């Protein structure tokens, strides 16, 4: 109870005098609405609130009524095929509540409180339980949900609820100090959630698209960045790799992107099919969506409540994929709100903590042994989008330094429809020699030295576009010439994929270790046969280009038998000269 | 007997003000009880006569104006150090982070160093063999040297900073008769360094047995900056104590200067003033020069700091400050290249822009063998010309080179990756001579012009 | 094996100095039971007051 009153009004900004004993990132109701705020920048007995929703017709004198506890979510059952927005508060209950606008002062709560769910106990009476530790078992959408004690809380059992239909808030498990324990808790956004150990990536996160997945993959505990110009291909390659990707849930946060390309995972996921199991797509994702117009102050509460969320499933034991999009607009809203504060900026505008803050965001992910003793992941796929389109900012050159695995988009590649529009040059991965024994494992054995060949193919065509541009394709000799054609086969044929056609949309790495081997093969006998002594103009026009080229587009099932065939006749059409 | 000074008003982001602080010093460090009873950290900047401002290391959430108080310790920053400490990790601070017990300190020293005294400096003179052969022949690091290693982003500068940190001694075989016992100490400073290449780290030198020989300082990049920011004042003093009490040879590897700088600029910003070039801060010179002027060796001191600081220039240019103010104190670099990273070559070095200033006064005859300047030069000319004959080939076809350009094609071929593409052995400076023999020798006598007669004599004719 | 040996060197030492720390520990916890217990506390009330001009309360035990 530290019940102020409003001194000053400016944006989404509150001075609120008469508050001595309020404490920094404290949840404030401003005004007689309601409106959630936090607490930043306290000083003598006043208190600047940044507020959550907009001021507009506030007025000073109305009542700051702080609550003691930082920004908390709640973690629990009935999150999954869920959409919330800023501070974790289902949208589509508000639609239910007022009409199809986000009116300011709503208050609903984070799950339901009616859904009554299938408890199952693992504890008997009497067992010693510390923190982490699994109470017991609820079904939900055949994903088998784990309750979990609360990180801070140990003893022994009083007493344990019997199996069936409960609602959530109901003590399921009491213990002998009079806690008791019902199917969610509360956490703080801002402190990372207890971990036993830190393992270090030894499996990779197959994404489906294939240059992703094998020239610059990224394993189950890493960070990634990928970094673009507009319009460029960041949200279809996020849609992507959240629709195709091999983790168990994902956590997708739109902070501060636009409306309709969020409405398009509402409409056309439920229509499609989890590839590792039998549930529908929409069954595995939590959505937190603050687009562009909502509040903007909400934006540092959204990509703070999606983390949170994929440690939750990290810590149940699942394997979490959180694509959040555009945290240079949560640097943005950093930004306004340090204008508001009349703090000195650092370099662009930027606050001085952007990169303590994003670097205590990216290493929240990782592959970890929890807290139960069975092990779980979140991988971070990060899109930063630059304010010129380039990557000499203070929000890029700060995210490159805590990642690998770094995607970087351009807009030539872009502007030609040339999609996913990697560019080669500039893209790099870390998670290599680690992901080597799990390729020679599950892939093939021969794996690697494949891939470092057409790494190598690619970088003598970067170094032969040079001369090739300060002279032309006159005056390049055979050889030359066939390692500029294959490197812009493997560009044309490999490499690119659009995301519409139904096959080619993911692309598993037996698939792709095809096509790589029918381009080293084809390539190798070709240099054969050109020492041999033929013109490479014929070469060039063969049957069997048309077929590699096409490679791409056939289907997963029936794969094997096309890559048979085309190794046959790959190795046929040469020794005809 | 502590003091708690109660009475703060205005936290704001990092800072906290203080009312009545008239005892504390400029730069001291402080303990920040909670409300709760966590502890955080704090260093007092900007002390006055009606208030004291603090600097908060880490997060600021459980803190009000009523229950929070602030504490001195260890009025200027001090490092506890001793012999003993050679098996031990560190975070920044100095705190123990591998669950052994705390060291008995038998000295206290500042962190902040004492700049050496030029008429006490003598010159640098032996070399300090690597491994890394295209370091070993071509660019040697002496000791007393500062040498930085200018990595791009995606290249592996973290594993060839481990090679170095596991694979380098000196020899006291090819000196004149030295004393063999000449003790060594590898201090290693990662400042600014991810979860996953600190694992990397704390496994890579428990696999081999190097650990019982060097000191890590580590610290996350979700640690606090200001830890950052102590971190090399931390590792340069217990090397300094080492190196020039105790007469060892400690080579002191920086890992991450860029992420020092970046540091630095956010806390300068902090500070409430003004940057300068780019937006990085003025005094940025005399903060690298801070910390790079404390090694080198000392007249009539047995001991000898060598020191390879390894930075990622930031958009791929010398001209960035970074680079350019590292490169403007130091002496010489080594340059990581992505092109051979691509072709696939561990270590990525190219030889051609690397220099090291001070090889000259540190090879020949009785430091390391009497040819190696001479081979250097021989190698680093043929490679050189080596080079545009095969950006030529690429238009001329290699019909109509002649034999003698067709010769340094297959030098450059063989060169590449015979020398440079090392892989993770161990080259001691006799193989990497025999090789560069082996590798001249696809040459004919009288191409190799700048090599005097006696060793064309003597070595040429291998493989 | 040498480091080994150093290392359980090491971790035999801090043994003994915990071993002193919790001496001194129980030492001056079970330091009410010494007739000198009046003159310690006396004097050390006395530095409180003494080394903070300007000292206006003091806080102790009723014992
Ligand atoms: N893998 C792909 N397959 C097909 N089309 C793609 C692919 N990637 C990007 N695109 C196209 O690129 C355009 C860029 O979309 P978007 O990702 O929203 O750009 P931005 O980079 O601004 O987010 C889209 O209209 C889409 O048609
Ligand atoms: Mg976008």
């Amino acid at each position: 109870m530290i019940q102020g009153v409003i001194q000053k009004i400016a944006g989404p900004a509150v001075i609120a005098k008469g508050m001595l004993g309020a404490r920094m990132y404290d949840i404030c109701k401003v005004g007689e609405e309601g409106l959630v705020g936090e607490i930043i920048r306290l000083d003598g007995d006043t208190a600047f609130v940044q507020v959550y929703e907009d001021t507009s017709g506030l007025k000073v004198g109305e009542p700051v009524v702080s609550t003691g506890l930082p920004l908390a979510v709640e973690l629990g059952p009935g999150m999954l095929n869920g959409i919330y927005d800023g501070i974790q508060r289902p949208l589509e209950r508000i639609r239910e509540k007022t009409g199809i606008y986000i009116t300011r002062g709503v208050v609903v709560h984070a799950l339901d409180r009616e859904k009554k769910w299938a408890w199952t106990p693992m504890v008997k009476p009497g067992d010693e339980v510390r923190g982490g530790m699994v109470l017991g078992t609820v079904p939900e959408f055949g994903f088998t949900h784990k309750i979990l004690v609360p990180p801070d809380v140990r003893g022994r059992v009083k007493e344990v609820k019997p199996a069936g239909e409960y609602t959530v808030e109901e003590p399921v498990v009491v213990l002998e100090d009079g806690t008791e324990l019902k199917m969610y808790h509360t956490w703080p956004v801002r402190r990372a959630r207890p971990v036993q150990r830190k393992l270090d990536p030894n499996t990779p996160f197959l994404t489906g698209m294939r240059i992703l997945d094998v020239l610059f993959p990224v394993a189950m505990g890493g960070t990634a960045a990928i970094p673009g110009p507009f319009g460029s291909g960041k949200t279809v390659t996020q849609q992507s790799l959240a629709k195709w990707s091999n983790a168990d849930v994902v956590v997708y946060v739109g902070c501060g992107e636009r409306g309709n390309e969020m409405t398009d995972v509402l409409v056309e996921f439920p229509e499609l099919t989890d590839p590792k199991t039998g549930g529908p797509l929409m069954h595995r994702t939590v959505l937190i969506a603050n687009t562009s117009n909502m509040p903007v102050a909400a934006r540092e509460a959204s990509i703070y409540v999606g983390v949170t969320i994929a440690e939750y499933f990290r810590d149940q034991g699942f394997s979490v994929a959180l694509m959040a999009d555009s945290t240079s607009r949560w640097a943005e809203a950093l930004r306004e709100i340090s204008s508001r504060l009349e703090e000195m900026p650092a370099e662009e505008g930027y606050p001085p903590y952007l990169a303590a803050r994003l670097a205590a965001f990216y290493e929240r992910a990782g592959k970890v042994i929890t807290l139960g003793g069975e092990e779980g992941a979140v991988t971070i796929v990060g899109a930063v989008s630059p304010p010129g389109g380039d990557m000499s900012e203070p929000v890029t050159q700060s995210t490159l330094r805590i990642v690998g695995a770094f995607w970087r988009l351009d807009a030539s590649l872009a502007f030609r429809r040339h999609f996913p529009a990697i560019n080669w040059n500039g893209s790099y991965s870390l998670f290599t020699s680690a992901l080597d024994p799990w390729y020679r494992e599950n892939v093939a054995e021969d794996y690697p030295e494949l891939r470092d060949a057409i790494s190598e193919l690619l970088q003598r065509e970067a170094g032969l576009q040079e001369i090739v541009q300060l002279v032309g394709p006159d005056a390049l000799q055979d050889a030359e010439r066939l390692v500029i054609e294959v490197g812009r086969i493997i560009r044309e044929d490999f490499l690119q994929q659009n995301a519409y056609h139904e096959v080619d949309a993911y692309c598993s790495m037996k698939k792709a270790y095809g096509i790589m081997k029918m381009i080293l093969a084809f390539y190798k006998e070709a240099e054969a046969a050109i020492k041999r002594g033929v013109s490479i103009d014929e070469i060039l026009q063969l049957p069997v280009l048309e077929r590699i080229g096409r490679a791409r587009y056939v289907s997963e099932e029936e794969f094997p038998a096309y890559f048979e065939e085309a190794m046959k006749e790959i190795q046929g059409a040469f020794k005809a000269l | 007997l502590k003091k708690e000074y109660t009475g703060i008003t205005y936290i704001s982001g990092p800072l906290l003000f203080v009312e009545n602080a008239k005892d504390l010093a400029y730069g001291a460090i402080v303990d920040i009880k909670d409300g709760t009873g966590r502890v955080r950290g704090g260093q007092v900047i900007e002390v006055s006569e009606e208030y004291a401002v603090i600097q908060v290391f880490e997060e600021t959430t459980g803190l009000d104006l009523a229950t929070t108080s602030v504490s001195l310790v260890e009025d200027v920053a001090r490092l506890g150090v001793s012999k003993e400490m050679l098996g031990r990790r560190f975070n920044g601070i100095g705190k123990p982070i591998d669950g052994l017990p705390p060291i008995t300190p038998e000295k206290r020293l500042p962190i902040t160093g004492l700049p050496l005294n030029p008429v006490a400096r003598r010159k640098p003179e032996q070399f300090i063999q690597t491994g890394i052969s295209t370091i070993d022949v071509m660019n040697t690091l002496v000791r007393g040297q500062k040498l930085p290693i200018f990595s791009g982003s995606g290249l592996p500068a973290n594993e060839i900073a481990a090679q170095i940190a596991r694979q380098a001694t000196v020899r006291p075989d090819l000196s004149g008769e030295g004393e063999k016992e000449e003790p060594f100490a590898v201090v290693f400073a990662a400042m600014g360094i991810t979860q996953r290449e600190l694992s990397y780290f704390i496994q890579e030198f428990e696999r081999t047995g190097a650990l019982s020989r060097s000191v890590l300082f580590l610290n996350k990049a979700d640690d606090p900056t200001i830890e950052r920011i102590l971190t090399p004042r931390m590792a340069l003093t217990v090397a300094e104590y080492l190196a020039f009490e105790h007469d060892y040879h400690v080579l002191v590897i920086l890992t991450d200067m860029t992420n020092y700088c970046e540091a630095l600029r956010e806390i300068g910003a902090a500070r409430e003033e003004i940057p300068g070039r780019r937006g990085y801060p003025g005094y940025m010179y005399t903060d690298l020069a801070t910390i790079y002027e404390r090694a080198g060796v000392v007249e009539g001191k047995k001991g000898s700091v060598t020191q390879i600081p390894i930075l990622s220039m930031p958009d791929d240019d010398r001209t960035h400050p970074i680079p350019d103010l590292t490169g403007y104190i130091t002496e010489g670099q080594i340059q990581l290249s992505r092109e051979l990273h691509r072709k696939g070559i561990y270590p990525p070095i190219d030889p051609l822009p690397s220099l090291s200033r001070l090889m000259n006064n540190g090879v020949g005859k009785g430091k390391t063998r009497e040819d190696h300047k001479q081979v250097s030069d021989q190698l680093y000319s043929a490679y050189a010309n080596g080079v545009d004959i095969r950006k030529l080939v690429a238009i001329i076809g290699e019909d109509a080179l002649t034999e003698n350009d067709r010769r340094y094609l297959q030098f450059a071929d063989a060169f590449e990756r015979f020398f440079i593409n090392q892989g993770q052995q161990n080259r001691s400076i006799e193989e990497s001579l025999q090789i560069a023999w082996a590798l001249l020798s696809m040459l004919p006598q009288g191409e190799l012009k700048r090599i005097s007669k006696d060793h064309i004599g003597k070595y040429y004719g291998q493989k | 094996g040498e480091l080994l040996v150093a290392t359980a060197r090491t971790q035999a030492r801090g043994e003994v100095l915990e071993e002193v720390r919790r001496r001194v520990r129980e030492a001056l916890e079970a330091l009410p039971q010494k007739p000198e217990w009046p003159e310690v506390v006396r004097k050390l009330a006395l530095e409180a007051l003494e080394a903070l001009p300007g000292a206006k309360a003091l806080v102790a035990n009723p014992e």
